[PDB]
């Protein structure tokens, strides 16, 4: 099934090869159908799906029968097909982005959860892993913004998930499923045909609510989550140095880690979003992709690519060292004042969790609710970009003050103390 | 986050703040400033290199300065910018070479040798002083401003120890080089402040001009005494505007070469500075020099103007030009940049808008002799965009408003203006002219006299088929500009029809007729293309050619114009056959020095490799350039014209073509290549004919025509010129015509070259074009050069008929088939169909029609119908209805469904139409060209019942788009015949989206007024008025108001009364009854008149 469906998205070549621009004279002088196009996007979407199912009913399998699963066909299929869907010069489907990585997970997920796990390494070539990796470095540098999520708008920089293909699909409930309604408008219920019943292309779209970009955001937000997750996973794999763990892992995870605390700090605190944990659960995330990366696999972390991002590998782990201060919390009193100012949507998730959907959240007996006004704040603390936790504040502590690499000297070090006191 | 706030100025002023506390020597600032700085370059969608370089010619400026103490901070600053430190450098050596030369003699030069060239034992001596040689101009200029270095000994001497291996002293005699005064008046900073430094080197730069032009081979060595401003007497200065106007069009020329940067080598600091010394010489210059190169400064702040960051700087430039320049000369420029004034006012922030508003109160105070009575089109335009707010700002200026309105007649300064190049005067004039038509329609006094609307007309119609490939958006403003005309009466309106004329005759060998064909050439293209010329490489170009020619017609070099001369009559009245429009635009390059060969890279290519796959642009331009510089050897006079066709649109290449192919022609006796390139062309001809035509979807096959058309050009042009040459041959030399045996060799050459690759093919090759009457002109030479008797007559009949039965004519068709083609009696049947007797011939070919044999038999019924306005009988055909749907995709059949969906508009009904689209949309690919204009007005009239407004306004505008790039075809070749098909398609689509746009009764019955004086234009021809009254009559009776229904009465009642009289009651009595149903007290009179032209008398 893995292989038919691998090779049916390859009949199906020009869903995922639509161009980036159009020509100036592409007339839009046209019966404007959306019918043929709702099929195949629907062909591709449930076919990624089923891809992501068929490797997660074999992840469920007992671990010693994989290689019944995997060969050199089934490796180069999915190259092929995970290529196509990571797309560079063609219009993306993002629909298809949340499971081509998905299946990238399971794999690095099962090559770390199974005996045999050379006959897997040794099946796989080191070339699948440097075309699969760079496009993930692709993935990981654009951006998630709200009021351009749903937009039509400049390409490979805001993961956009388009107007024209937004419906749930097999695993996941991705979007606000605006296209459902076209499902069951595509056949006549009444009558036995072949050719689709027509579906307007120009009606859909009629500007309520920018909630929904608000949970889409949510959704692109776990799949940078992903993408540094399976990073992990895959530092996990070749602990030893390869073509692969090589030291872009300091460049484009530093990158991603200074620009989504930079902008954080400038843009996001005071926003009231919903996605505001999970952005700064990013950064709290991939500074853990640094550290063992910096910890453990110091051996290819070469002295150039270091010099490579000498400003944002500092300059971020300066941003949680900065929090050692803490003059801003400090007491119970004015901390809940911070969090009706940044967090009153975790306010209103915990009222609703505490009086409907937690069982322990009902006649709290004056040991869990001080649990919650310890964990509450620690929260908006996270949130306000000062006082991060102090597990993280020794991990930044530990990659710029110990000597595996001189990233400041002592002239230059103390210059970065005497910024927060010290 | 302050620098993300600002513009251009603050933009740079603030990235060299946050430059210099970068290399504030504390690590905390330094990593600090890394990170915000990348950051900054992503969110804008950038890389920091294109960030940071438009101030590295000013950041490491200064750095010449220091470079052997930081080294860390340059060290910063290139692992910063992500690129080698080699490579930023050779790239930005023109900015510190010139600082790194002129300071302390211990040098840095010795280390931009160590980067420059890897290693020691790469050589640092030849690479330093070819690099001293390489930006030598900016060093001459940094040595006469920055420091004052007025003695050649103190320049010469600081280049031999800079350098021991410099060449013969300087370089020498290169300091009255064009360059090296560019680079002097690029370095003129300035402001709105003037400060004592600000006037210190403006002084400088002034004193060093008078160094280097007006006497220098006086005074190479006797300068230190020109450093001094006042010590100038009087008796001088008319040397220096001698000799400054002799060199101020070349560094023009450098100007126009470093702002239009086609290798995409720097930044736009070049461009900043260039404008800046356009403002030097628009201040610090005589009157006249500025007057002379006008067209320069033109088309310099055009480019100022569209690119976007040097925007500011360029209106400043223009604000110094608008005041110190009068009011007749500014005429030639005024509109290029009024139009970018109104089309990109939009995105003009406050300091914009500021300078903007101190153009245009300048222009209205100071300068309305201009604006009221030289040119009144730009006073409306201003008017004319309230958004800007004119009237409001002094009040005085609408006392001359309210009248300048009325008093100027305004369509042929509409007319002369659509054919124009840029792309924003002839946005300007599009949406100046729907606004006027809509004032003009309501003012229900447009003029149609018997100043012509047939001018605009035209002019739209060479707009929309010039821009058929570029640019969707001006073609739909285009056409809906001529649907706001609508049809126009056939008899009473008339195009221009100039081909009785001059007629473009112009023998090539004698010299009189020579400077006759090079005045009118420069009179009426190369003068216009002289200003509204894109980049400036073109109007440097045109401004080649046109100096050639001149001095090819003996008027350059000899100085004779001033009147001091006179003894010049045959010369000055020579020269007084231009107009005044092309005299003070030819007048000052006379005497200028363009020099533009460009040689030896040329590779002249064998023929009949074809371009066609490329273009049809692509194309003519390369054959046009391999035949005229393979045929002319530098005298004859269509040498120069090479410089002109690589960077032609396609238009004069098309215009030589004929010229340089017919002087190919005369060359003889072959011997020479001159004929042998003839068999180059021939066979590409070959080429051009015998071709695929197939496989290639719409856009190469219209290529094709237009590769047709052009050379269809070339034979009737030979045919012309050979008719005239006999005329003038038998005119003046003598009168009997026969002499010499050699102007016959002449003669013979164009015989062959218009019999080969003969008729039955350019007939067959044209028919295809469009170009009917010249397919009917073809298929009777081949048919008299044919021996007619034989059988040859079956293959040459059934597309000469098709050359008939749309050319409008048809008393010849109806005799073509009555005589020699009396085989068939289908033949027969054909006649009654254009005789009276259609209805006849129509029962004929529906049970012909129900045969289900051939394909074409039954479109040849379904097109009688629609010519027969039978639109209720298309609708109902069986061919369609299998049972109630219809077939797959369409081979033929779509010629089938641009019937029945064209009949499905004009019977308004909502079912029918709507079940139809359903069936069209079930379709995947419609190619069609023709089936998707009545598709999107049939979705028009869907929205149109469904009471969307919006909806049937996009629509149409589709509908509008079509039309303007696909339907629409060149005008001054067409009839107006031809045309009136589609000028009824876009009268019946103007009043679709007039009558939608409409939100009560109170506005629709004046609609409808409206409508019924447009309905006064139309002429009495039947077949638009029942198009557009059958129009109106689907638009209300999809729109279920009770208004709308008494208006459709009204449509029914015309339609009855109209059909009446034009001999057509077949369908006067089933569009009367409708009347009846509403009970009109009209309809038993009209009914009475049905009765009477039926034929019965007594009832």
């Amino acid at each position: 099934c893995f292989l038919f469906i691998c090779d049916l998205i390859r009949i199906y070549h020009h869903v995922l090869k639509v161009p980036i621009h159009e020509s100036n004279m592409n007339l839009h002088v046209e019966p404007q159908i959306f019918q043929y196009e709702l099929i195949d996007y629907l062909i591709i979407s449930y076919s990624f799906d089923l891809l992501e199912g068929i490797l997660r009913v074999l992840q469920s399998h007992p671990k010693q029968t994989y290689m019944e699963f995997f060969d050199e066909n089934i490796l180069k299929s999915f190259e092929f097909v995970y290529k196509l869907a990571l797309t560079i010069s063609y219009k993306p489907m993002v629909n298809v982005i949340f499971s081509a990585v998905e299946v990238v997970n399971i794999i690095t997920s099962i090559i770390l959860n199974m005996d045999n796990s050379s006959d897997l390494k040794s099946l796989i070539s080191g070339s699948w892993w440097r075309d699969c990796i760079t496009r993930l470095y692709a993935l990981l540098e654009k951006e998630i913004k709200s009021g351009d999520v749903y937009n039509e708008n400049v390409d490979t920089t805001t993961l956009h998930m388009s107007k024209y293909h937004d419906f749930f699909g097999l695993i996941r409930n991705i979007g606000d499923n605006e296209l459902g309604g076209l499902i069951s408008k595509l056949i006549y219920t009444d009558r036995l045909q072949s050719v689709p019943r027509v579906i307007s292309k120009e009606d859909i779209g009629m500007f309520t609510a920018p909630i929904i970009g608000y949970k889409m955001e949510k959704w692109l937000l776990k799949l940078k989550d992903e993408v540094l997750n399976i990073f992990e996973n895959l530092l996990m794999i070749y602990g030893d140095d390869a073509t692969i763990v090589n030291g872009e892992m300091l460049i484009h995870s530093s990158k991603f880690l200074s620009r989504e605390q930079a902008l954080m700090i400038e843009r996001y605190v005071g926003q009231d979003s919903p996605n505001l944990d999970l952005r700064c659960h990013l950064i709290e995330h991939t500074l853990t992709i640094i550290y063992r990366l910096w910890k453990d696999h110091f051996k290819q972390l070469r002295e150039e690519q270091i010099k490579q991002v000498e400003s944002q590998l500092i300059m971020s782990l300066w941003r949680f060292l900065v929090c050692q201060t803490e003059t801003v919390t400090a007491n119970e009193r004015e901390m809940r004042d911070h969090r009706h100012l940044v967090d009153s949507l975790h306010d209103l998730t915990i009222k609703d969790q505490a009086s409907y959907y937690e069982d322990a959240f009902e006649d709290l007996p004056e040991y869990i609710e001080e649990e919650l006004k310890m964990q509450l704040n620690k929260r908006t603390g996270r949130i306000m970009q000062v006082k991060y936790d102090e597990k993280f504040q020794e991990m930044a502590r530990t990659i710029l003050e110990s000597k595996s690499f001189d990233l400041t000297t002592l002239e230059e070090a103390d210059s970065l103390y005497i910024s927060m006191g010290l | 986050q302050l620098t993300l706030t600002t513009s251009n100025d603050v933009f740079d002023t603030l990235l060299l703040k946050l430059i210099d506390i970068f290399n504030s020597d504390d690590y905390s600032l330094r990593i600090m400033m890394t990170l915000q700085i990348k950051n900054m370059a992503k969110i804008l969608k950038k890389t920091p290199y294109q960030l940071l370089s438009p101030i590295l010619p000013v950041l490491l400026r200064q750095l010449g300065k220091n470079l052997v103490e930081r080294k860390v901070g340059f060290q910063n600053l290139i692992e910063l910018l992500g690129y080698s430190s080699k490579t930023i450098l050779d790239i930005f050596q023109r900015y510190i070479i010139p600082y790194a030369i002129i300071q302390y003699k211990s040098d840095v030069l010795s280390e931009i040798a160590k980067i420059m060239c890897d290693g020691d034992t790469s050589l640092i001596n030849q690479m330093k002083v070819n690099l001293l040689k390489k930006n030598s101009r900016q060093i001459f200029a940094v040595a006469l401003v920055k420091h004052g270095l007025f003695s050649l000994d103190i320049l010469e001497t600081l280049f031999l120890n800079r350098a021991p291996t410099f060449d013969k002293g300087y370089i020498t005699a290169y300091l009255p080089d064009y360059k090296t005064l560019a680079e002097i008046t690029k370095l003129y900073k300035n402001s709105v402040t003037k400060d004592a430094s600000d006037s210190e080197n403006a002084n400088m730069i002034l004193c060093s001009l008078r160094f280097l032009i007006t006497n220098f081979e006086k005074d190479k060595r006797h300068g230190s005494k020109y450093k001094n401003i006042n010590n100038w007497t009087d008796d001088q200065e008319q040397a220096f505007q001698k000799k400054l106007q002799d060199n101020i069009l070349g560094i023009f020329q450098v100007f126009s070469s470093d702002i239009h940067d086609v290798e995409g080598r720097t930044t736009y600091y070049e461009k900043l500075r260039v404008i800046n010394g356009i403002s030097f010489l628009i201040i610090y210059a005589p009157k006249k020099s500025i007057i002379s190169a006008l067209a320069q400064i033109s088309i310099c702040l055009q480019t100022g103007l569209g690119l976007k960051e040097v925007r500011y700087e360029a209106f400043r430039c223009w604000h110094l030009l608008v005041r110190h320049l009068n009011d007749e000369e500014l005429s030639t420029v005024i509109d290029s940049l009024i139009a970018f004034i109104l089309q990109k006012w939009s995105e003009f922030n406050g300091k914009l808008r500021n300078i903007v508003y101190s153009i245009l109160d300048t222009l209205i105070k100071e300068k309305s002799d201009l604006i009221l009575k030289l040119k009144p089109y730009t006073t409306l335009a201003l008017v004319g965009k309230p958004e800007l707010g004119i009237l409001a700002r002094d009040g005085q200026f609408a006392r001359m408003v309210n009248k300048i309105r009325s008093t100027t007649d305004l369509i042929p300064i509409f007319a002369n203006n659509l054919k124009s190049s840029n792309k924003y005067v002839i946005n300007q004039n599009l949406d100046d002219i729907e606004v006027y038509l809509r004032r003009k329609q309501t003012e229900r006094s447009i003029d149609f006299t018997p100043s012509d609307i047939t001018l605009v007309l035209g002019a739209l119609l060479d707009t929309s088929h010039k821009f058929r490939n570029l640019d969707k958006d001006l073609c739909e403003k285009c056409a809906k500009c001529i649907s706001m005309i609508g049809v126009l009466d056939v008899t009473k309106h008339e195009f221009k029809r100039t081909t009785y004329s001059e007629n473009e005759v112009y023998d090539l060998n004698d010299s009189v007729q020579t400077i006759k064909f090079l005045i009118w050439v420069i009179n009426d293209i190369l003068v216009p293309a002289f200003w509204q010329s894109e980049n400036p490489s073109k109007q440097l170009f045109v401004a080649l050619v046109i100096q050639e020619s001149l001095k090819y017609c003996g008027l350059s070099s000899e100085s004779w114009d001033m009147n001091h001369k006179e003894l010049y009559p045959n010369e000055a009245k020579l020269w007084e056959k231009f107009n005044s429009v092309s005299k003070t635009t030819i007048y000052p390059l006379l005497s200028s020095l363009y020099l533009a060969q460009s040689w030896k890279e040329y590779v002249p290519l064998k023929y009949p490799s074809n371009n066609f796959k490329e273009g049809y642009k692509i194309w003519v331009k390369r054959f046009t350039l391999d035949l005229l510089k393979t045929g002319t050897t530098e005298n004859h006079p269509l040498h120069v014209f090479s410089s002109l066709i690589r960077e032609d649109d396609g238009s004069l290449s098309n215009f030589l073509l004929p010229y340089i192919s017919l002087d190919i022609i005369i060359k003889a006796e072959k011997g020479t290549p001159y004929a042998d390139i003839l068999n180059g062309i021939i066979i590409e001809f070959d080429s051009i004919f015998t071709c695929n035509l197939e496989g290639m979807n719409n856009l190469q096959v219209d290529s094709l025509r237009m590769c047709y058309e052009s050379i269809f050009r070339v034979f009737e042009y030979c045919k012309k010129w050979a008719t005239e040459f006999k005329q003038n041959y038998s005119k003046l030399h003598g009168t009997f015509i026969i002499k010499d045996t050699k102007t016959t060799n002449m003669l013979l050459r164009i015989d062959e070259f218009l019999r080969t690759t003969p008729s039955d093919l350019l007939a067959q090759r044209s028919l295809e074009t469009d170009s009917f009457e010249r397919s009917a002109l073809y298929l009777e030479q081949c048919y008299r050069q044919n021996p007619h008797d034989k059988n040859q007559n079956g293959q040459l009949l059934k597309n000469l008929q098709i050359t008939y039965e749309e050319i409008g004519d048809i008393d010849s068709l109806d005799g073509v088939l009555r005589t020699f083609a009396t085989g068939n009696l289908v033949s027969k049947i054909e006649e009654l169909q254009y005789s009276e007797n259609w209805k006849l011939a129509q029962d004929c070919f529906n049970v012909l029609g129900k045969f289900s044999d051939d394909p074409k038999t039954t479109t040849r019924m379904l097109k009688s119908m629609y010519d027969h306005q039978l639109y209720s009988q298309i609708i109902s055909n069986s061919s369609f209805h299998s049972s109630d749907g219809k077939i797959s995709l369409s081979p033929d059949v779509k010629e089938w469904y641009s019937i029945g969906l064209e009949a499905a508009n004009l019977e308004g009904n909502v079912q029918t139409l709507k079940n139809w689209v359903e069936q069209i949309e079930s379709l995947r690919n419609i190619d069609d060209r023709e089936v998707l204009l009545q598709y999107n007005i049939a979705k028009a009239l869907i929205a149109i019942s469904n009471e969307d407004p919006l909806r049937t306004q996009k629509y149409i505008h589709n509908s509008f788009r079509l039309i303007g790039t696909n339907f629409i075809t060149s005008s001054k070749e067409t009839t107006l015949l031809k045309k009136q098909n589609l000028l009824m398609k876009l009268h019946s689509l103007y009043d679709l989206s007039f009558l939608s746009s409409a939100k009560d009764k109170f506005e629709y019955k004046s609609n409808t007024t409206i409508l019924d004086y447009r309905m006064e234009r139309i002429g009495a021809d039947f077949v638009p008025n029942h198009y557009i009254l059958s129009m109106r009559k689907s638009f209300d009776q999809l729109k279920m108001n009770e208004q709308a229904d008494a208006d459709l009465g009204k449509t029914f009642f015309t339609l009855a009364q109209l059909a009446r009289n034009n001999a057509r009651l077949d369908i006067a009595s089933e569009s009367l009854m409708h009347c009846l149903e509403r009970r009109l007290p009209q309809a038993e009179l009209e009914f009475a008149e049905i009765l009477w032209k039926q034929g019965e008398n007594d009832r």
